[PDB]
């Protein structure tokens, strides 16, 4: 193990971050554009489209 | 008799006196650990 005994550590050292837990790879603001023109182009598809 | 035995009482007061003074100095670094896990707990809430 590390040196002879247990390193030392503060009375508290929470360090919280956790910002990311796993994940990460793809973005989701893309997507989030990519779901709002879907839904877009499906109200588009609503309205008449030839004829 | 007597006088001795209030003068090691008046001792006594005095190291009550000491030993009060040493748990406000415990007290004071418990609060600034609380306030250190405050701040911690409010940057984590911030993330939330």
């Amino acid at each position: 193990d590390e040196e002879i005994v247990k390193t030392p550590r503060k009375l508290v050292n929470y360090v919280p971050l956790k910002i990311f837990n796993l994940g990460d790879s793809f973005d989701d603001t893309i997507t989030t554009t990519v779901a709002k023109l879907q839904d877009l182009k499906k109200e588009i598809l609503d309205s008449p489209r030839s004829n | 008799q007597l006088k001795e035995d209030i003068n090691s009482r008046q001792s006594k007061i005095q190291k009550y006196k000491d030993d009060t003074i040493y748990y406000e100095d415990k007290k004071k670094v418990y609060l600034e650990n609380i306030k250190k896990i405050e701040v911690n707990v409010a940057a984590l809430k911030e993330g939330i």
